[PDB]
């Protein structure tokens, strides 16, 4: 079954079970609400091992300020593009290629919000993320 | 003397467990009582036996746990633990998705691109199918003359990228030539890279005057 990376999916946090989600004004959180309208993603990679992350609801594109705060552009700019790598243990991350050098991981915490760029750590549970279906 | 009841609620507050397969899971549900309370498990609402899938299952009374090792998409369900004295019982229930992944380069379906022809002003298309779990890049590439030649310093043949993934191309695993020439034959590369790895196949492209 070919082309399945082009299917839009739905990014899981296994920190706290939350699925990513993009609001309307521009913030960015976790819920576990599957039914959200705003959390069907649309992964591209503009570049070899490099995405964009866009919404299938608004059309806007996840990315990560100068701080490290995960906000939802509405055009495709620098911020948008992330690093998509597996771990060890099989889950995604995504490091902001814009601040790759500070490692820099999108994030969502147990309490459902984004855990800063400057601190997300690779040993942590905040960074995994598990591509799902729609369903 | 009492019936069950939760020591450790905040454990218990992730509903959704979605794991990579052959990764191992670990479900608990910490609880107290008196006489203390005897613990079981449920699959789907069932009875959870070891018959119910290979290698079946384990469990440590002293940390209320389940415990399912190197896990598969045939493990995704609901599990529920029962916690039961002479004076009651109570139970929680916890969702288990299994995704099976690995850091693999692209694969390609044999066969395509395939070739083609067309006379001269026709139109002519070349598709490519891939399978890969990281996000895959693709570019069409023509094997070109550059400076007098069809190959480099390196023995390496010249290429042209003519379309590549990207928000500003459409239809990325297809390459459709239109109004065709005589100068468009040769052959089409279809490149497909992740960062793992990179697969190519590629077909000719003959022009009929």
């Amino acid at each position: 079954p070919p082309g399945n990376y082009k299917k839009p999916k739905l990014l899981y946090c296994s920190n706290g079970g939350h699925f990513l989600r993009i609001l309307p004004d521009g913030t960015v959180d976790g819920t576990r609400d599957r039914s959200d309208q705003h959390i069907q993603l649309q992964l591209s990679a503009e570049s070899v091992g490099e995405v964009y992350i866009k919404s299938t609801e608004t059309g806007q594109y996840l990315a990560m300020d100068t701080d490290g705060l995960l906000y939802g552009s509405q055009t495709p700019n620098e911020e948008c593009l992330f690093l998509e790598r597996l771990e060890e243990n099989h889950y995604n991350t995504y490091i902001s290629k814009k601040h790759a050098e500070k490692n820099w991981f999108v994030g969502l915490k147990k309490n459902g919000s984004c855990k800063r760029g400057p601190r997300t750590h690779y040993g942590q549970k905040a960074i995994l993320f598990l591509p799902l279906p729609v369903s | 003397k009492r019936a069950p009841y939760w020591t450790n609620t905040e454990k218990m507050e992730k509903r959704l467990h979605a794991v990579p397969a052959f990764n191992t899971v670990k479900f608990r549900c910490p609880a107290g009582g008196n006489p203390m309370p005897t613990m079981r498990w449920l699959k789907n609402g069932k009875e959870f036996k070891q018959e119910h899938r290979i290698g079946g299952y384990k469990v440590r009374n002293q940390h209320w746990s389940l415990i399912m090792e190197s896990v598969v998409p045939s493990d995704k369900g609901n599990y529920t633990c029962v916690v039961e004295n002479e004076y009651g019982s109570i139970n929680h229930t916890y969702h288990l998705d299994v995704v099976e992944r690995s850091p693999h380069r692209p694969i390609l379906q044999a066969g395509l691109p395939a070739n083609a022809s067309t006379v001269v002003g026709g139109d002519v298309e070349f598709v490519c199918k891939v399978y890969s779990d990281a996000q895959p890049h693709i570019q069409w590439i023509k094997h070109v003359e550059k400076n007098g030649s069809k190959y480099g310093p390196d023995g390496l043949p010249y290429l042209k990228v003519l379309k590549h993934s990207g928000i500003n191309s459409s239809n990325a695993e297809v390459l459709a030539l239109f109004n065709v020439t005589e100068a468009d034959a040769g052959e089409y590369i279809c490149k497909v890279s992740n960062y793992i790895g990179q697969a190519n196949q590629s077909a000719w492209l003959t022009v009929l005057p």
